[PDB]
C-alpha cells in the first residue's frame, strides 16, 4: 500500500514569508498528486493538481512542484487566511488515499492572555454540580499550562480544558479550563484559585475568588 | 461497331404494374440493344405499342420468351441466334406462348426472318390464335437435331387470313409476307461433305466447323456468328488465357496475347464499371469473400485475406441512432464489421438491461462479435465489461482508434472501473487524435510500460493512467511484461502481448529465436521475423534449410524438381502455346523434362517409349 | 455553479445503517460520478467509494460489503447506505465532484454530514451564565459569558444579542464529559462597567433535540 506522509506536523511562520509544505510518498508516482486547503469547519479545497498544474480561483502565490516521491506545496507571502490545515492526495494506486495535513500556524509576538476566574453560577449547585470556569483570553503562543489550586492543594482528573483555532485578526488563541465538583464538595472548601505560565508571563499569575 | 449489350430480363410471366409500366421497362432495358446478355422476354404488349426498337437485336444469350402479347407485329427482324445458356422452362430456349387477350386478338406478324440458330435447346408454340406463315418455318435448319425430340409446335390460326409465302420461299417456308421473309436454309441444304453451316449448295460453300448461323466464305473469320466464341471477329473455341507454361521461366507466365471473357466474347478490356474474376471473365461486380483493386488500367476481384473490409456506423449513427451503447438488441448489426464510422460505447446499461429502452440484458459472449473490428474512426469508451473477462478480449485485433470525435471532444480511448487485468490491446499501433484515460480499473496492470506517445498522431494528445494497480503492486506479483519483450512494453503478460521482440518474432509473438537448424517448419529471419520455408524444401540436418521465399531458394527439393524450382510433381498437362497442353516426367535425378509432343495423356519416360498404348 | 448539498439524520445506533441524500446541481450525473469520502480526527481524510455516472459503482475494501451507493439521475439525487456502524464509523461524510471527468482531483464537496455513532440518548443542554466579576474601574477590559453544558449529540450553536455582537466572541470546541454528554462555553471580551451596551443576552441552539434557550449575564 501507498503511503503519504505529511512534514511538519504543524508549521509555524511569520505572514508574508515563503512558506513550503511537503507531502513524501512511499512509491515513485510520477505526478500524480494533488493538494488541499481545509480551514476549520470547512470541505475542503482544491489548490494544486497534478504535482503543479494549478486551479483556477486559487490565489496566485499558491505553487507546487515534484515528481516520483518528493512533492511540495508553497506559499509567498503567507497571508492570515491561509490558516488551515493542507492535505495531499494521490492517483496513481487504487484506491485514492490522502496525507495526514499539514497544520498551518503564524507566528507573531508574544501576547500575553488574560485570565478570568468564575464562580459557579446561581442554581447550578441546587441542581447538583458546580462548574468553576477559567479562561485566558488572546494568548500566543499556544503553549499555556493551568494548574487549578484549591486551599492550594494542586488538582487532577477534575478539569478539562479547550483551546480555540487561531484567530484570523489578531492571529492568537483562547484556553478556557473547567472544573468540575458536584455541590457540597464546593461547599467544604473556601479558596479557589486558577494559576496560569504562559511565555508573556513574567512569572505566573493567580486568579481567585471566595475568600 | 462494337455491339450493344443489354442485361436481358428474367421475370416469365409476371407484370410490372400497369402494360403501359411494363412496355416502358422493357423499352428502357433492351432500347439500342444488339446483344442481350440474359434473356428477352416480349410480354404483356398491348395492340399499337410500337416495338420497332427490337429491330437492333442481333442475338440471344439466353432464352426468348414472347407471351400474352396481343400487340400485332413483334419485329425481331435481325435476331440471328438464340444460345440457350438457359431455358423458359423445361428445355425451351425459344418459347411464343398464348399471345391473345379475351377480346379476340392477339398476336400476327413475328418475322425473325434472319434467325438462323437455336444452339441449344427446343422451341415451343402453343396458343397463338391470330399467328401467321411461321407455322411453315422449317426448324430442322435452326434446331440442333439433339433437341428436335422436345420440340412443341401448335399452330392454330382462327383470327385472320394471312399473307401467302413468296414462291421465291424454299419449300414455300416463310415468316411473313415478301421475299424479305422467306427462310434462308444454311444446314438441311448442304452436301455431304460439311461438317456444320454453309451459303451454298456446293462441296465449296462449307462454313468453318466455328460457325454459328452462317457464313460468308470458307475460312474461321467469315462466320456470321460464333458457336462458342469470339475475338475480334474470329471465331475460337476459347478465349486465349492469361497465363501459360514458359518453357524458360519453367512456370506460369502471364500470357502477353491473352484475354478476358466476356459473354461469347473475347476482349482484351472489360467494358466500362466491370470488374475482372480470378477465372478471366468480366462480371458486373466481385463476389463476396473477395474485393476489387487494381493492377494495370484493370479492376479485378482478389480473394479477402481474413474477413472482406466492411463498414458499419457507430453507436449514435444510423441503425444506432439514439443507442447510449452496444447492446442486446443492437449488437448483431455488427456480425462481421471491420472498420465503424463513429464511436463504441460500452456501459453499464447494457449488462442491466434497461425497461425504459426495452432492452434485455447483454449476453457478454456476445462481445466476441467485436473480434473483426480493426478499425475505430471516433472514440471508443468501456465503461463496463464482464467481470470474469481478463483483458479486452473482443478489441484484440483492433488496429487504429481515429478519434475524429472524441467524448467529450476529449478522449478517443476511455476504460474506466473494468475488472481487467490487462488491456490486450496488442494490435493497436495508433491512436490518430483525443486523449487516453484509462482510470479505476483495481487489476489493472501493464498500462504504464507503454509509451503512448508512439501511438499519438497530434502532438498535444495527453494520457492519463490514474488510479489503477500500481506498479508496486503489479511488479510485487510478476504481472510484468514478459522476458521475449523489447523495453517497448506489454498489453499484457503473454509473449504476444509485447510492442516489440527482444530476439525475433513468428506472426504477432515473440521467440528467442527462429526455427534454423531444428523445428517444425524450418525457417529463415528477416527483420528480426520467422518466415517459413517454402513447402517443398527438405529439411535438412546439418545447415539452414533455405535463404528464402521461393521454391527457388531450397537447399534441396523435397521431391521433384523443374528448371530451377522444386516443385510437388512435374507439370502434367497445364495450359501451353499454340493450345498444345503440356506434360513432363522426372528422371532418375527426379528432375522434370518435357514428354513426346506426341504423348497426349502424358508419360512416364522419354519419347513414345514413355507412353504406352 | 456546481453545488452539492447533503441531507441525513446523523446521530446513528450502532449496527444501525447510515443514510445520506446528496442533492447536487450545475452538472449531471448523466457525465460525472459522485464520490463519497469521510473525515475524523484520527484516522484522517478517507475515500469510502464511487457512483459513476453510467451507474456502476465501487466501493473501497474496507467498506466492500456494507456499503451501497444508489442514484437518480432525473432529480439529480444520489443515496449513499452504510450498514453495521460501529464507533469506527463516527466522521464527517462528504460527496465529492472531481474536477475532470473520470479523475479524483475534488474540486467540489457537500457541506459534509456530522455523523455520531453512539447508542446514547438525545439530549438538549442546560444554560449558566458566567457572571462579569465586579472590579472598581479601568475602561477597556471585561471578561463574561455563558455555560452550555450537558447535551448529546453534537453541534450547538451561540450566537450573542441574537447576532448583534461579534467581535470579542469566543466559543470554545465542545468537550466530551466522563458523563457522555458534552459541555462547552461562549465567551465574549466587553468595555468594562459595560460602556454602550448593557443587555447581554446569550443565544444557545441545539438542532438535534430542537432546544433554543437564552440566558442573559450580568451579577445577580
Ligand atoms: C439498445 O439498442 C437499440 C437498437 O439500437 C436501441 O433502440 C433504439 O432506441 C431509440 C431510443 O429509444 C429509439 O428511438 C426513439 O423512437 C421513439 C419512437 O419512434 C417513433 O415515433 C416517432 C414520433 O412519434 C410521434 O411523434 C412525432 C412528433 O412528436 C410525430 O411526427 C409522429 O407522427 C408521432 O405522432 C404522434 O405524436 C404525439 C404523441 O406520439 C401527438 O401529438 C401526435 O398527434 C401523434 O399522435 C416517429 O417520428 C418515429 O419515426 C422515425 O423513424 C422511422 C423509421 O423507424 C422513419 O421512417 C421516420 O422518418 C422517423 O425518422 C417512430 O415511428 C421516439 O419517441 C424517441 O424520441 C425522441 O426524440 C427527441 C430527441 O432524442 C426526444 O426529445 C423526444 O421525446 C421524449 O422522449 C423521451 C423518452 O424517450 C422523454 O424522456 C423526453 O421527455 C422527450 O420529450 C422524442 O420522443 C426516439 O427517437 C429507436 O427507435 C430504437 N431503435 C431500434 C432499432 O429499436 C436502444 O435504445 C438501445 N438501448 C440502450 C440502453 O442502449
Ligand atoms: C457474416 O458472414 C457470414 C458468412 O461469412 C454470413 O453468414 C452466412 O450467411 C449465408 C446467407 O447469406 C448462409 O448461406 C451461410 O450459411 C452463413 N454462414 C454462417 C452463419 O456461418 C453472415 O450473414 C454475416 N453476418 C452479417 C449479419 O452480415
Ligand atoms: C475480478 O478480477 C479479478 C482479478 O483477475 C478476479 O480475481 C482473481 O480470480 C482468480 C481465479 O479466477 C484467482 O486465482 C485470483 O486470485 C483472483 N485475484 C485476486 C486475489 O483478486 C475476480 O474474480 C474478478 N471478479 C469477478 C467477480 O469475476
Ligand atoms: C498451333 O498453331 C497452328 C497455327 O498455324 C495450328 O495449325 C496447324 O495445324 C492444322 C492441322 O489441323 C492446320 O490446319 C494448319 O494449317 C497448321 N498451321 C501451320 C503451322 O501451318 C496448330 O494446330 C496449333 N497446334 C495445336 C496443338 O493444335
Ligand atoms: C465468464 O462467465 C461466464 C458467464 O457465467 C462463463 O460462461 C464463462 O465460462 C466465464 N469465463 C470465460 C468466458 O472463459
Ligand atoms: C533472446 O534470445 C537469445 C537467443 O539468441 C538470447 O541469447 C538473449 O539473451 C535473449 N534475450 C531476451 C530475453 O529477449
Ligand atoms: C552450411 O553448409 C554450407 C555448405 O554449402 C557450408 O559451406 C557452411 O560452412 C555451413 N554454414 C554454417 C553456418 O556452418
Ligand atoms: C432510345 O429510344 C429512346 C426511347 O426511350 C429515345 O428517347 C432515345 O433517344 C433513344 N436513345 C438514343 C440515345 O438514341
Ligand atoms: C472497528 O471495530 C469493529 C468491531 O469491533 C472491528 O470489527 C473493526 O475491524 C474495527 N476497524 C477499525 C479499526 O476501523
Amino acid at each position: 500500500d501507498i503511503l503519504l506522509t505529511q512534514s511538519p506536523v504543524i508549521l509555524s511562520v511569520s505572514p508574508g514569508e515563503r512558506v513550503s509544505f511537503s507531502c513524501r510518498a512511499s512509491q515513485s508516482i510520477g505526478t500524480n498528486i494533488h493538494w488541499y486547503q481545509q480551514r476549520t469547519n470547512g470541505s475542503p479545497r482544491l489548490l494544486i493538481k497534478y504535482a503543479s498544474e494549478s486551479i483556477s480561483g486559487i490565489p496566485s502565490r499558491f505553487s507546487g512542484s515534484g515528481s516520483g516521491t518528493d512533492f511540495t506545496l508553497s506559499i509567498n507571502s503567507v497571508e492570515s487566511e491561509d490558516i488551515a490545515d493542507y492535505y495531499c492526495q494521490q492517483n496513481n494506486n487504487w484506491p485514492t488515499t490522502f496525507g495526514a495535513g499539514t497544520k498551518l500556524e503564524l507566528k507573531r509576538t508574544v501576547a500575553a492572555p488574560s485570565v478570568f476566574i468564575f464562580p459557579p453560577s446561581d442554581e447550578q449547585l441546587k441542581s447538583g454540580t458546580a462548574s468553576v470556569v477559567c479562561l485566558l483570553n488572546n494568548f500566543y503562543p499556544r503553549e499555556a499550562k493551568v494548574q487549578w489550586k484549591v486551599d492550594n492543594a494542586l488538582q487532577s482528573g477534575n478539569s478539562q480544558e479547550s483551546v480555540t483555532e487561531q484567530d484570523s485578526k489578531d492571529s492568537t488563541y483562547s484556553l478556557s479550563s473547567t472544573l468540575t465538583l458536584s455541590k457540597a464538595d464546593y461547599e467544604k472548601h473556601k479558596v479557589y484559585a486558577c494559576e496560569v505560565t504562559h511565555q508573556g508571563l513574567s512569572s505566573p499569575v493567580t486568579k481567585s475568588f471566595n475568600r | 461497331e462494337e455491339k450493344k449489350v443489354c442485361q436481358g430480363t428474367s421475370n416469365k410471366l409476371t407484370q410490372l404494374g400497369t402494360f403501359e409500366d411494363h412496355f416502358l421497362s422493357l423499352q428502357r432495358m433492351f432500347n439500342n440493344c444488339e446483344v442481350v446478355l440474359g434473356n428477352l422476354e416480349i410480354t404483356y404488349v398491348q395492340r399499337n405499342y410500337d416495338l420497332s426498337f427490337l429491330k437492333t437485336i442481333q442475338e440471344v444469350a439466353g432464352y426468348v420468351l414472347i407471351a400474352l402479347n396481343t400487340v400485332e407485329r413483334i419485329p425481331l427482324e435481325n435476331l440471328q441466334i438464340i444460345r440457350g445458356n438457359m431455358y423458359y422452362e423445361n428445355s425451351y430456349a425459344l418459347a411464343v406462348l398464348s399471345n391473345y387477350d379475351a377480346n379476340k386478338t392477339g398476336l400476327k406478324e413475328l418475322p425473325m426472318r434472319n434467325l438462323q440458330e437455336i444452339l441449344h435447346g427446343a422451341v415451343r408454340f402453343s396458343n397463338n390464335p391470330a399467328l401467321c406463315n411461321v407455322e411453315s418455318i422449317q426448324w430442322r435448319d435452326i434446331v440442333s437435331s439433339d433437341f428436335l425430340s422436345n420440340m412443341s409446335m401448335d399452330f392454330q390460326n382462327h383470327l385472320g387470313s394471312c399473307q401467302k409465302c413468296d414462291p421465291s420461299c424454299p419449300n414455300g417456308s416463310c415468316w411473313g409476307a415478301g421475299e424479305e421473309n422467306c427462310q434462308k436454309l444454311t444446314k438441311i441444304i448442304c452436301a455431304q461433305q460439311c461438317s456444320g453451316r454453309c451459303r451454298g449448295k456446293s462441296p465449296s460453300d462449307c462454313c468453318h466447323n466455328q460457325c454459328a448461323a452462317g457464313c460468308t466464305g470458307p475460312r474461321e473469320s467469315d462466320c456470321l456468328v460464333c458457336r462458342k466464341f469470339r475475338d475480334e471477329a474470329t471465331c475460337k473455341d476459347t478465349c486465349p488465357p492469361l497465363m501459360l507454361y514458359n518453357p524458360t521461366t519453367y512456370q506460369m507466365d502471364v500470357n502477353p496475347e491473352g484475354k478476358y471473357s466476356f459473354g461469347a466474347t473475347c476482349v482484351k478490356k472489360c467494358p466500362r464499371n466491370y470488374v475482372v474474376t480470378d477465372h478471366g471473365s468480366c462480371v458486373r461486380a466481385c463476389g463476396a469473400d473477395s474485393y476489387e483493386m487494381e493492377e494495370d488500367g484493370v479492376r479485378k476481384c482478389k480473394k479477402c485475406e481474413g474477413p472482406c473490409r466492411k463498414v458499419c456506423n457507430g453507436i449514435g449513427i444510423g441503425e444506432f441512432k439514439d443507442s447510449l451503447s452496444i447492446n442486446a438488441t443492437n449488437i448483431k448489426h455488427f456480425k462481421n464489421c471491420t472498420s465503424i464510422s463513429g464511436d463504441l460505447h460500452i456501459l453499464p446499461v447494457a449488462f442491466r438491461g434497461d425497461s425504459f429502452t426495452h432492452t434485455p440484458p447483454l449476453d457478454p459472449q456476445e462481445l466476441d462479435i467485436l473480434k473483426t473490428v480493426k478499425e475505430i474512426t471516433g472514440f471508443l469508451l468501456i465503461q463496463a465489461w464482464p467481470e470474469n473477462r481478463t483483458d479486452l478480449h473482443a478489441f484484440e485485433n483492433l488496429e487504429i482508434i481515429r478519434g475524429r470525435t472524441k467524448q467529450h471532444g476529449q478522449f478517443s480511448l476511455a476504460v474506466v472501473s473494468l475488472n481487467i487485468t490487462s488491456l490486450g490491446l496488442r494490435s493497436l499501433k495508433e491512436i490518430s487524435d483525443g486523449d487516453v484515460i484509462i482510470s479505476g480499473n483495481k487489476n489493472l496492470c501493464y498500462a504504464n510500460t507503454i509509451n503512448w506517445k508512439k501511438l499519438f498522431g497530434t502532438s498535444g494528445q495527453k494520457t492519463k493512467i490514474i488510479s489503477n494497480r500500481g506498479e508496486n503492486k503489479c511488479k510485487a506479483t510478476g504481472q510484468v511484461c514478459h522476458a521475449l519483450c523489447s523495453p517497448e512494453g506489454c498489453w499484457g503478460p503473454e509473449p504476444r502481448d509485447c510492442v516489440s521482440c527482444r530476439n525475433v518474432s513468428r506472426g504477432r509473438e515473440c521467440v528467442d529465436k527462429c526455427k534454423l537448424l531444428e523445428g517444425e517448419p524450418r525457417e529463415f529471419v528477416e527483420n528480426s521475423e520467422c518466415i517459413q520455408c517454402h513447402p517443398e524444401c527438405l529439411p535438412q540436418a546439418m545447415n539452414i534449410t533455405c535463404t528464402g521465399r521461393g521454391p527457388d531458394n531450397c537447399i534441396q527439393c523435397a521431391h521433384y524438381i523443374d528448371g530451377p524450382h522444386c516443385v510437388k510433381t512435374c507439370p502434367a498437362g497445364v495450359m501451353g502455346e499454340n493450345n498444345t497442353l503440356v506434360w513432363k516426367y522426372a528422371d532418375a535425378g527426379h528432375v522434370c523434362h518435357l514428354c513426346h509432343p506426341n504423348c497426349t495423356y502424358g508419360c512416364t519416360g522419354p519419347g513414345l517409349r514413355g507412353c504406352p498404348t | 455553479q456546481v453545488q452539492l448539498k447533503q441531507s441525513g439524520p446523523g446521530l446513528v445506533q450502532p449496527s444501525q445503517s447510515l443514510s445520506i441524500t446528496c442533492t447536487v446541481s450545475g452538472f449531471s450525473l448523466t457525465n460525472y460520478g459522485v464520490h463519497w469520502v469521510r473525515q475524523s480526527p484520527g484516522k484522517g481524510l478517507e475515500w469510502l467509494g464511487v457512483i459513476w455516472s453510467g451507474g456502476n459503482t465501487d466501493y473501497n475494501t474496507p467498506f466492500t460489503s456494507r456499503l451501497s451507493i444508489n442514484k437518480d439521475n432525473s432529480k439529480s439525487q444520489v443515496f449513499f447506505k452504510m450498514n453495521s456502524l460501529q464507533s469506527n464509523d463516527t466522521a464527517i461524510y462528504y460527496c465529492a465532484r472531481a474536477l475532470t471527468y473520470y479523475d479524483y482531483e475534488f474540486a467540489y464537496w457537500g457541506q459534509g454530514t456530522l455523523v455520531t455513532v453512539s447508542a446514547a440518548s438525545t439530549k438538549g443542554p442546560s444554560v449558566f451564565p458566567l457572571a462579569p466579576s465586579s472590579k472598581s474601574t479601568s475602561g477597556g477590559t471585561a471578561a463574561l459569558g455563558c455555560l452550555v453544558k450537558d447535551y448529546f449529540p453534537e453541534p450547538v450553536t451561540v450566537s450573542w444579542n441574537s447576532g448583534a455582537l461579534t467581535s470579542g466572541v469566543h466559543t470554545f470546541p465542545a468537550v466530551l464529559q466522563s458523563s457522555g454528554l458534552y459541555s462547552l462555553s461562549s465567551v465574549v471580551t466587553v468595555p468594562s462597567s459595560s460602556l454602550g451596551t448593557q443587555t447581554y443576552i446569550c443565544n444557545v441552539n441545539h438542532k438535534p433535540s430542537n432546544t433554543k434557550v437564552d440566558k442573559r449575564v450580568e451579577p445577580k
